[PDB]
């Protein structure tokens, strides 16, 4: 009984509402915002040249022990809220501060492409 | 002859050999063994095996990882409780497996792959394209 792959995608890719409602995804971003009682989670990322959010739900990833400010990578099914942002639900949620963020933004695009060209 | 590095979508789809079972095709290359890398999404255990739902961003799949057996002192209550869980990252390399109409990796070995800063997994990522632009997708021999 195994979930669907977490498909990476950009965290502006899930911001602008490009992933569609129930899809399990892998994203990523710089954790600025944690709240235990609500068990919400922001993760952002800049891109030519906004700010971009990704709302988290963290709680099947209880307890969760914070490291504000660094770089994280969500596994998760994204889920259509009524009516606020839409929420990935996090199934894994790992710090991987200080990774070469704009290596493993190439990686996805390298990733990307063969899997068209092929 | 080697361990194949393969995206975890080809293991799942691709077609097994009539003539030699076991053994799979991809564009003509006959594949036994494989090298899978990626995070463990569900862990299931039975008495003489672990199974480890191993998600590589392309697919899912179970991996059979058979349980083994200072040494109990040093050791062996250290590794009591830092066993592998959702949310790890592990390396297994084995051999494909059909069993009741799914598809199964059993691993000849496997181990979780401490990764801090994505390294091991970006240098994957990386890699695999080009495995498959130089062999696998290049007629067999």
């Amino acid at each position: 009984m195994l979930p669907k792959p977490g498909t990476y995608y950009l965290p502006w890719e899930v911001s602008a509402g490009q992933v569609p409602d129930g899809s399990t995804l892998r994203t990523f971003g710089r954790l600025c915002l944690y709240d235990m009682i609500q068990s919400r989670v922001t993760l952002m990322a800049q891109h030519g040249s906004d700010q971009h959010q990704v709302l988290v739900c963290t709680k099947l990833v209880e307890p969760f022990h914070a490291q504000v400010g660094s770089l994280y990578i969500v596994l998760g099914e994204l889920q259509h809220q009524q009516d606020r942002g839409s929420v990935v639900k996090a199934r894994v949620l790992t710090c991987v501060e200080g990774m070469n963020l704009p290596l493993l933004e190439q990686a996805i695009r390298e990733q990307r492409l063969y899997k068209q060209e092929r | 002859l080697a361990f194949a590095k393969l995206y975890i979508r080809d293991i799942l789809d691709m077609k097994e050999s009539r003539q030699v079972p076991g053994v799979f095709l991809y564009n003509g290359h006959p594949i036994k063994q494989v090298d899978v890398l990626g995070t463990v999404i569900g862990v299931r255990e039975r008495d003489a095996f672990y199974s480890y739902g191993v998600d590589d961003s392309t697919g899912v799949i179970n991996c059979i990882c058979w349980k083994k057996l200072q040494l109990k002192k040093l050791q062996e209550t250290i590794e009591q409780k830092t066993k592998i869980e959702i949310g790890d990252t592990i390396r297994v390399r084995g051999s494909i497996r059909t069993y009741r109409e799914e598809r199964e990796i059993h691993a000849t070995t496997y181990y979780k792959v401490d990764d801090p800063v994505w390294n091991i997994q970006i240098a994957r990522m990386l890699e695999l394209p080009t495995i498959y632009r130089k062999v696998y997708d290049q007629p067999f021999h």
